DNA sequence: CTTTATTCACAAGCTTGCACAATCCCTGCTGGACAATTCTGAGTGATGGCAGCTCCCACCTTTCCTTCTTCCTTCACTTAGACTACATTTATTCAGCATCTGTATTGTTGGAGTAAGTTCCATGTTAATACTCACCACTGAGGATATGT
DNA sequence: ACATATCCTCAGTGGTGAGTATTAACATGGAACTTACTCCAACAATACAGATGCTGAATAAATGTAGTCTAAGTGAAGGAAGAAGGAAAGGTGGGAGCTGCCATCACTCAGAATTGTCCAGCAGGGATTGTGCAAGCTTGTGAATAAAG
């Protein structure tokens, strides 16, 4: 289905230049977009195995909290 | 005897008998010390009026009226001790601290 | 264990600029900001500004700014202090002080202070000077400009001597210091308590409040006993 | 509907109370509730720890106070085992 | 014209980029990503508009201190610019 | 007349001896696993304590255990344990 | 009235009468079901045997026929999901897998 | 009461600590830094360790008090207990 | 007479530590530093022999894995000293700072 | 999804090395071991080594020593085979294969088998061949010559096709078979039982034990349908 | 080749419009407070014993200080290409509206499942015990290393 | 390219005592059994919010080209770190005594759960404002380019 390629060029400059950076390699996105890739997928595993435990079909914000919590990532503003 | 609340006994904002609910069927122990949520209580109060009041005056300093997250992760990340606190926190729509590395100024 | 250590006296030439260390050592250094207080016989102590290790930030007072300039230096955990153009009225003891980003947090403890030559909101405190016998009762009064959410501070000061906090917070105790001091009061009104008199409590009584962002002293009080 | 209990009036009454000019949005609103609840789930986990700890069945102030010792920085640790100890000094003196 | 030596620009955005909080990236691609990388563990599973926007804060921060420590990698290797070498590096200190 | 310490050295020699018969250990090694198999019991339990808290039940089934080890461990070491504990629980109601 | 322990009736050699009592003692949950003993004792019982099985064949191309927590050290963090597993984790007396960066090299 | 003992973590202890870490060159003022940081994670597990003696009412710091530190800091140690 | 070139004793000596598993810092001086230092928030206190012995080897294993770190910094500035700044940097990203 | 991509049919003169990739896409590359196998119409199925991404850890049989060596690129995710001095006897199907670094796991999933042309646990099959209609049991029996915990596999293979997993730890299903096929025994008495035929079960069926530390495959049976 | 006046673009500051979200008010309703009772779990004391100080000592291994060498680190030049910057084209996203429908959620029932109490016995812990495996001592062979060839 | 002393490191033996696998005594917690009680599968309904489609206006991304500037290679000095030897010094293992406090046991007592009533604080929904975003204008200010010296 592709869409990683979503994950821009530009987008990845403006997360860049929000983390300080001010000269970015050509190489510095396909890194990134395997490093989002992979986070991505640690974060929906379990988003989706609490999903599957309450018996659902939908993925709340809440599933989400308690994953990115479980990896030690804690999130405010999501209830 | 018109029924006074554990909160006001002990002279706080934060409710006494809703923390001693949550202790009793959160699963933390089999009994709850009935002094123990009025601690409980008075900590997260006073927590809850370090980092409003330092969220204020950010927000004073923005010249902002309101508190937005800014102003929360503004209040938070100049802070060690509250930076200490909640390193492994992320805040939505707080943004970062401005901070330029010396070297990549020019000159 | 905490120490602020100040170096010697200077004598210098009006026009200069003149450096000031406060080295540290007993704390995590970064975790505490360092304040700067100016004493003269005249005006009494006036707050400088403040410089914070943790992100290097600054705040001065409005008579003290671009004339003070306040600077950190992690690697041997000092503070310095510089003033430039120096005017006459100079010839000042400046402290170096210790106190927490904690809004509750005072100016614990205090550098020695170093004595240069040259060659808001208004803290009222009623008695100036009062006489008590050994076993009295002693209240000073610290009545306030405006409104502060009772952080205010209560200080004692010997001759030729740094000064020791007594009260923060306008109620708690300091560490070290005897219950026979007790502070009371909240909004405006202010008020330092001493139980019964020794031969120790010889000194001058000054109220600061942090409230705001100008840090004000009081006048203070001179209490000598027998 | 099903009545989900949050911290928001109390943050309210706080944030009134240390600046009664000050208003807060709902996002700001929901990092306090997220905050409080966090705070809350850490602070009775140790003291539940250390209640296991000790072949306690119980918790008490002093659990109470020693997670906060423990949990909390310095003067963030110090400040709030006075703010505790003066609500339970309060509370105890009076009913 | 009138054109600037490069490195302005950079900076511009840095300090832009550091004064904002809305995010960097856009939420419809970000959506489709979300709901592909889900599709290998669920085959049919719908997602709250605040499951994505919680999944965006997260990855948005994340990416963004990820940066910041490959920017001091860069920088502690004399250079201005960053390389993968240098995510690697952050991220084997990290412990990912 | 003091009270005596329990453990999981008497069982933990029995695996032992059924994955390798000629082979003995140390008793820091025995320290080792002691350890490790209370560390995995406070995390698989606490872990699936959570899960029951957030769905609003009051009892761990064996459910909650077995998201618990698939939220827990990495993916084959979570397959396998997954299997050993359903080959279990079928063994464990047939008797 | 007689035998069978839960453990024999589920094949097993780790406690679950001792695995209920645990659980029903460390303040998890108001009630425990009996198939979560079970299923945790299962579990248990399968890492242990992970990691010992590997210790031993680590202690067994080592001309040795006990296992130290070296053995176990080297069963541990060489394997990508132990190692995730136990990442966070202080084995004493295990010392650290034997590696030489390769910049390090002379050539 | 003792007095300057971060210096009995000599030089040649840091070297092996340093080539258990593999590493082949160490330059002169990494000593001190290891000193430093030794201590400063030193008094923080300490600190924990003492505050959990306390709790328990104890004179004497336990081993499973260690252990509880740290775990509390994320540094889990087997092999001492619990 | 007969002499070594550096680093080949340094690399043995990374070829012997880390297949050895013992402590690498006397225990003395250690017991010496970590009484020093809980004295000064309890005093009178006294530690058990086996949580002395967990204090150092947590201390070790944290200096050791601080030292893989510091050496990959090393590396990565094409170095083979490890400087301060690396242990900076290591300390820096790994959250300690 | 897990898909291990290989190269085509080497057709190689003798003396010279020949290079086989196993470009591996779908799963986490490091956390799994990749094996090579060799089979031949001689002798069949034999495993040759494998390679661990993690710590680039190899494990040659002792008859492969030297003849093959292992290597791995994880930036491309690839592993790659080196077979050096290629003999008269050398001409096969090379297999790579991914296996977990558990020891309960298997050769789950295969690579589609380079063809290289030139110009100890005993496994021990009863039934060579068998005939078979479209509704009866078989059962096929693995007696070994040591003893092995349960640690069995049985593979299916069509001809010229790569061989698919049935059974691992001698008694679980794989993922996507069905329960017609069933593994029973332990310790050396090893059984797989197909309940009822279809027409795609004419196949040649294999066991392989990896308890010990060289791998042995089974002499192989044939199953004919009708 | 050196400071320095135009030129230029960019973000900050000031001034209304307004509209969307924040503040506040009304209403059920449910969770917290009052009160008497019981059922503890945890605080005062006393005790025995063990383990953690303190001290002495012999040894010998570890550490510290000096000197020489070497080789790694740091600074300076050069350069080529990999970056940034910008105009232009294009394609994708945002926002609003509508429709449809799987799904989350609430309500009720009752049956399986699980807590609780007695008993008793079989398992787990501790003390005492007799060996097994690993470490030190000692040669002996095998690679590695610096060096004159 | 080779030849060769020389420290260092495995590869085997034997002794041996440190630890550890093996066997009674007993005590205590887990199992059998029964009864109460309650919690959550199992249907049933019903709004509701997420998926899908459409469409036009913003609006960000892609691409190509020019021009800077920066990463990287090379060379050279120098100084800092490593290796080795010799002397000091303090860690370490052992062997006593001393005693402080840690864990155990019994008592009992205040405090915390329990259950029933009820009432008032709190959450949801709906009007009610208000302040921060948006648009437009002005202005200071840094950046980079031409110009006189």
């Amino acid at each position: 289905r592709d869409n990683i390629q979503g994950i821009t060029k530009p987008a990845i400059r403006r997360l860049a230049r929000r983390g300080g950076v001010k000269r970015i390699s050509g190489l510095i996105y396909e890194e990134t977009r395997g490093v989002l890739k992979v986070f991505l997928e640690n974060v929906i595993r379990d988003a989706v195995t609490y999903t599957e435990h309450a018996k659902r079909k939908t993925v709340t914000a809440m599933d989400v909290v308690y994953a990115l919590k479980r990896q030690g990532r804690t999130l405010y503003g999501f209830g | 005897a018109k029924a006074k609340s554990r909160s006001s006994r002990a002279g706080l904002q934060f409710p006494v008998g809703r923390v001693h609910r949550l202790l009793r069927k959160g699963n933390y122990a089999e009994r709850v010390g009935a002094g123990a949520p009025v601690y409980m209580a008075a900590v997260l109060e006073y927590l809850t009026a370090e980092i409003l009041e330092l969220a204020g005056n950010a927000a004073r300093d923005n010249k902002k009226t309101r508190i937005i997250p800014r102003h929360l992760q503004l209040a938070i990340r100049n802070d060690e001790e509250l930076n200490k606190l909640l390193g492994k926190v992320t805040i939505a729509q707080g943004g970062v601290l401005p901070n330029i590395q010396a070297v990549l100024l020019p000159k | 264990e905490v120490q602020l250590q100040q170096s010697g006296p200077e004598l210098v030439e009006p026009g200069t600029s003149v450096k000031m260390p406060c080295k540290a050592s007993g704390y995590t250094f970064t975790s505490y900001t360092i304040q700067w207080v100016k004493q003269t016989p005249r005006q009494g102590l006036e707050w400088i500004g403040y410089i914070y290790p943790y992100n290097a930030g600054t705040k001065y007072n409005e008579k003290f700014k671009g004339k003070a300039t306040l600077t950190s230096d992690k690697s041997s955990s000092t503070v310095y202090m510089e003033l430039s153009s120096l005017t006459s009225e100079d010839s000042a003891v400046y402290y170096c002080a210790r106190k927490s980003s904690r809004l509750r947090s005072t100016l614990d403890y205090w550098g020695q202070g170093t004595s240069v030559t040259v060659s808001d909101i208004k803290m009222t405190q009623s008695p100036s000077s009062m006489h008590a016998s050994l076993g009295e009762r002693v209240t000073i009064t610290c009545k306030a400009s405006q409104d502060i959410r009772s952080y205010l501070s209560w200080y004692q000061q010997k001759p030729w001597k740094s000064p020791k906090t007594l009260i923060y917070y306008a109620t708690s105790l300091a560490d070290g210091v005897p219950s026979r001091f007790s502070g009371s009061g909240s909004g405006q009104d202010f008020s330092l308590t001493i139980n019964n008199l020794e031969s120790d409590d010889t000194a001058t009584y000054y109220c600061l409040q942090h409230g705001e962002s100008p840090y004000t002293f009081g006048s203070g009080t001179k209490l000598e006993i027998k | 509907r099903s009545r989900k209990e949050s911290y928001s009036i109390y943050v309210y009454k706080v944030l009134k109370q240390v600046h009664p000019d000050t208003g807060i949005s709902s996002k700001a609103m929901g990092i306090m509730n997220s905050f409080v609840n966090d705070i809350f789930e850490r602070i009775a986990g140790e003291a539940s720890r250390l209640a296991h700890y000790n072949k306690r069945s119980t918790i008490t102030s002093r659990e109470i106070q020693t997670a906060v010792r423990l949990l909390l920085p310095g003067e963030l640790a110090k400040h709030a085992v006075s703010e505790g100890t003066k609500a339970v000094t309060k509370y105890t003196s009076s009913k | 014209p009138h054109r600037y030596r490069p490195g302005t620009v950079a900076l511009r955005e840095i300090r832009r980029y550091q004064k904002s909080t809305e995010l960097l990236i856009r939420k419809l691609p970000f959506q489709r990503l979300v709901r592909e990388i889900a599709q290998d563990f669920k085959t049919d599973l719908r997602f709250q508009s605040s499951a994505v926007m919680a999944l965006q804060e997260a990855c948005e921060a994340y990416l963004v201190g990820l940066f910041e420590d490959t920017n001091l990698c860069a920088i502690h290797a004399k250079r201005v610019t960053i390389m993968p070498k240098d995510i690697q590096l952050a991220r084997r200190i990290r412990g990912e």
